RNA sequence: AGCUGCUCCCUAGCAUGCUACUACCG
RNA sequence: GCGGUAGUAGCAUGCUAGGGAGCAG
């Protein structure tokens, strides 16, 4: 199954509390939204597949920003605790395959 | 969440028995919370215990276990001591300079305002703490004085006569022109404009501001505010420059101000020349003619 | 996590066996780095574990704060973003009608109702001096909002009429000068 | 869920044998619960066992297994004594002042007001123990009374003039106006309004209150109330101010409130002056010509 | 977890074991002081392990008296609102017109729907445009539901006073427009 | 300001299960 | 040399509880 691209573009646009305008607060809005679009990589219309890499590397560049924040506001040194699957297609092709992990 | 009082560095901390919720850095924090009277830390959230009914409101004894802030009594064993290094755990764990001599401001912090050392300190120290100190002092100058008698007048005597009482356990202000009180009018729910009157030997006589007929019910007090944290410093730097800077030279003046455009000139060149005045040497006549000398 | 107590010992356990087995001598004198020795890893593994979990305890902690202040204060400053970010986006678009009505509000000439679109309607338009009455009003029609508008009447500020020829040079300052024109589309 | 009678601290334990129900915190109820008759003790669940058909209740055996209180005989290896260090288990265990001497509650609750003695400890003790023991003292006062016999009057002599039958095993009680009865009206259900009345020498002659016409099947009792918990004490305490607080001073009076003038003054300046009249003193009056001196 | 009573125990198996050590004479000085110390394991891993899960228990079920006294206040709480507002309501109602109709039912019962049309003492009206103004209310008082009524007041979708005479025909458009008429039951 | 269903992330706990080190007895 | 049990540490799977978010009717 696959959904109508401008529900997904629509979902990263408008939102209803100011404090979602900021991505670096949630992140997992964009996984979850990723996860909604991964199927639109196999369509035919190009312009189709580049919702998910759009999303993609919307999600490592809001992490990048997140950590470089507390090297500089505070003297934080954040690990990458594997935190880059996020930005991988690996993690969002295994929800579609027949072997759960519900 | 901004820069410390003795640090210029930004926290989040507030002194919880503090009046005046001053940001105080981590390590800053550490020596005011143990050099002084002030007992209570709060961040974004208060660090208290959230084991149900307790009232335990130090700082070395919380521990930290997680998304909450314990006690020792209240501890389970996965934690950290908030308290460890000298430093209180908050955010800006790193950058925070602190300052080993702050004996500055935990006197001012402990100043009780009785004492003219009190005074003294207070008017001695630098910028910032000086603020501090005086903020502090009006809100223990309101602490003092509301507190004090209500001015519950309960019949009148004559004109501009009235008879008094006032509230048992506490003491009664003097009535001066020094203590203006302020009205109150109390109906069956609550109270409305009066003004502020003054009070005077009767059996009291009150030197009201204007006309007002006042029966039983009323009653008085003095009303203040709640004063806010400032922004400025008591005076601006001093400057040495060679211009009369932004206005407009002279043309016209009167011979009555000989000794004014003397003096004129020198507030003009420099940022400020401190106004020193024996009673009535025309300082006002001067003060006027400073727009005489310029119009513009 | 190296710089700990029990690290000290655990080595001294670890090069003992290492000599022990560069020597290889007994099986229970050697047994003694053994018996020593896993002692050495129950006090430091027993202690390298949980500062370790600690230290991703504290900076999950940290992480949570900063987000929170953060939030609390991004909604606390909602109307002068929200009014920033609009002047930004109305400057990009680049468009002739907007940014003539807004160089003219800039200036002091502002609409008193909704800017009609019908050919008819009304228009009431603040002309605040001489000097920007003679950019937009030449003859008796009006150009605002990248338009033309054909002038009906003008008022002053004392609310009474006032001929449109009258407005000129010489007798701009005997007019209460805020005037009010009526204007409807062309 | 509040103070303890003897201690003013929060807990949320009450003696089951007591009349009342008192607040006794942890150490304070191991010594009543120990030093008494009072064997049970309610929680926000009852200390009781759990296993079906147990109807031992005392204080010490008891054991905690998790959520449940065992005895000894119905426990699961995995418990815990509910009393040890002195102390019964319930909230607020810590913050709890406690009292060593409690030998005087303890009296007033195994108080079975007989002697005189029992009054006098009832009225030699400190305040709210004077509300404990006056509200137990009441509560048995009706516990005594409603129990005894029944007033069947079984026909009518003649005019307030009747026939009596009363309850068997349990004997009746005066028929005075020490002693005042009240009745119901039985219909082939229930009771319906009949009122207070007593019963005299007859055969039985009634004193009624008013007319009543009564055939049989009706029959009286001397009804009572479920007295509940006070809030204050027995007087107010004292004052020895300067003034006469919130009244007005007097124009007129007549001569004859002559001996009332000097005794107004001290009623007023002072808290209270507590009177003492022998009969027929003009004391009405005085307490009349209150208002008299004063309208307001 | 310091003052058990094997505390005392394994201290002195220790001191003992120490004492030896010092000493160091015999196998059985091993065997021994190394068995005085491996005596004292049961006691300090029970009797400092089962001290460990009662102390947890205890904890748990203080919580949960804790939660449980919260929720039976929030009860009486939520008990004493509703009862107040029930009483509130009531005394607005009980007048002589509903016992009027009231005992004219030949059972008891009424359908709900004919006591406010029927007892009640005000009427609010909302109007949408002018021409439904002209049908329903024009005047100063008008007749529904077998009933004569008397305007006060009127207000607009802002809650602010209109004046009968400014709803006419040609001032409608300068109205916010829906208006709330308020009547009162004539007798 | 509702009723349902599904999915991702984080922490706590319980038992279970696997696995490693020490001690005791047989 | 092995088994059994008792402790301590690390790892997974499952269940429950709590919090945050996304989609669909
Ligand atoms: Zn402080
Ligand atoms: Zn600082
Ligand atoms: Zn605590
Ligand atoms: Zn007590
Ligand atoms: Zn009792
Ligand atoms: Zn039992």
């Amino acid at each position: 199954p696959y959904p109508d691209p401008s529900r997904i573009l629509g979902a990263g646009c408008f939102v209803d509390d100011i404090v979602k305008t900021d991505g670096t607060l949630m992140i997992e809005r964009f996984v979850s939204l990723a996860i909604d679009a991964y199927p639109l990589t196999k369509h035919p219309n190009q312009e189709y597949a580049d919702v998910f890499h759009l999303y993609l590397q919307y999600i490592r560049k809001l992490h990048d920003e997140l950590t470089g924040h507390m090297l500089d506001m505070y003297s934080v040194m954040l690990t990458n605790d594997n935190t880059s699957r996020y930005w991988e297609p690996e993690f969002y092709e295994a929800m579609y395959t027949p072997h759960t992990v519900l | 969440v901004g820069a410390c009082v003795l640090c210029n560095s930004q926290t989040s901390l507030r002194c919880g028995a503090c009046i005046r919720r001053p940001f105080l850095c981590c390590k800053c924090c550490y020596d005011h919370v143990i050099s002084t009277s002030h007992k209570l830390v709060l961040s974004v959230n208060p660090y208290v215990c959230n084991a149900p009914g307790c009232d335990v409101t130090d700082v070395t004894q919380l521990y930290l276990g997680g998304m909450s802030y314990y006690c020792k009594s209240h501890k389970p064993p996965i934690s950290f001591p908030l308290c460890a290094n000298g430093q209180v755990f908050g955010l800006y764990k790193n950058t925070c300079v602190g300052s080993d001599n702050v004996t500055d401001f935990n006197a001012i912090a402990t100043c009780d305002w009785t004492n003219a050392g009190d005074y003294i300190l207070a008017n001695t120290c630098t910028e910032r703490l000086k603020l501090f100190a005086a903020e502090t002092l009006k809100a223990t100058e309101e602490t003092f004085k509301l507190s004090y008698g209500i001015a519950t007048v309960r019949e009148v005597l004559s004109d501009r006569e009235l008879h008094l009482s006032w509230e048992v356990g506490k003491p009664r202000p003097p009535l001066n022109r020094n203590y203006v009180f302020t009205g109150y009018r109390v109906t069956k729910n609550s109270k409305v404009q009066i003004g502020e009157y003054t009070f005077e030997k009767g059996a009291v006589v009150y030197r009201g501001t204007t006309t007002y007929k006042l029966n039983v019910g009323d009653y008085f007090v003095l009303t203040s505010h709640t004063v806010m944290p400032l922004s400025a410093p008591t005076l601006v730097p001093q400057e040495h420059y060679v211009r009369i800077t932004g206005l407009y030279p002279t043309l016209n003046i009167s011979d009555e101000f000989s000794s004014n455009v003397a003096n004129y000139q020198k507030v003009g060149m420099q940022k400020y020349s401190t106004l020193q005045g024996p009673p009535g040497t025309g300082k006002s006549h001067f003060a006027i003619g400073l727009a005489l000398y310029y119009p513009s | 996590f190296s710089s700990l107590p029990s690290y000290a010992a655990f080595a001294t356990a670890q090069e003992a066996y290492e000599q022990a087995v560069a020597n290889g001598d007994s099986e229970v004198v050697l047994k003694k780095l053994k018996k020593s020795l896993n002692v050495a890893k129950s006090e430091f593994d027993r202690d390298a574990a949980m500062q370790r979990k600690l230290e991703k305890m504290a900076d999950q902690a940290m992480t949570q704060m900063y987000k929170q202040a953060r939030s609390e204060d991004k909604r606390a400053k909602v109307t002068s973003a929200m009014q920033t970010m609009l002047f930004t986006m109305l400057r990009k678009l680049d468009n002739d009608a907007l940014n003539n009505i807004i160089n003219n509000a800039r200036d002091g000439c502002v609409p008193l109702n909704i800017i009609p679109l019908t050919t008819a309607a009304k228009l009431m338009v603040v002309i605040p001096d001489y000097n920007t009455y003679k950019n937009t009003c030449d003859g008796t029609t009006f150009t605002y909002a990248s338009a033309l508008w054909e002038i009906q009447q003008v008022v002053d500020a004392d609310s009474k009429i006032v001929q449109l020829s009258e407005i000129s040079m010489d007798n701009s300052p005997n007019l209460a000068w805020p005037l009010i024109v009526t204007a409807l589309r062309a």
